[PDB]
């Protein structure tokens, strides 16, 4: 037996920041803070097919492995100077690719400028999925 | 330029 259908799928990740400088530093002393997020555009929900997204702080950051495995796929924290942050995504997924890899720049702004609001598009495609899988990623 | 320094 065999099939006359191929099917391709395209879903868009929004991977982004906010930088905040903060009134007074901490004791640490930290300058600012900031948040950074993966999610769905328009409020889309992505846990029908992400299993985890894996956040790799900087090393001079405790426990800089940090592991969201529901909505909000957050992180808040505060800095005192920006870093390549890379992001990992895990897909409720059997086969390759199981996660993809983000390098994401997260920047801060200094005194007296408008505080860092960044959003930044990825668009992965998964070509004939199982149908388990795609059924993930169509879910309403 | 309208960027703080960085880490490591």
């Amino acid at each position: 037996s065999h099939m006359a259908s191929s099917c391709a799928v395209q879903v868009k990740l929004e991977l982004g920041h906010r930088a905040q400088v903060r009134k007074k530093p901490t004791v640490e002393g930290f300058t600012h803070d900031w948040m950074v997020f993966v999610r769905g555009p328009e409020h889309s929900n992505i846990q029908h097919f992400v299993e985890k997204v894996v956040f790799h702080l900087h090393e001079s950051f405790p426990r800089p492995k940090r592991v969201c495995k529901d909505p909000p796929y957050k992180v808040e924290e505060s800095g005192y100077a920006g870093f390549i942050l890379p992001i990992e995504v895990y897909f409720k997924n059997k086969e390759e690719p199981r996660k993809v890899r983000f390098d994401y720049d997260l920047f801060l702004h200094l005194e007296g400028h408008p505080p860092v609001n960044h959003l930044r598009c990825e668009k992965l495609t998964f070509n004939n999925p199982t149908e388990d899988f795609r059924r993930k990623l169509l879910k309403a | 330029t309208k960027q703080t320094a960085r880490k490591s």
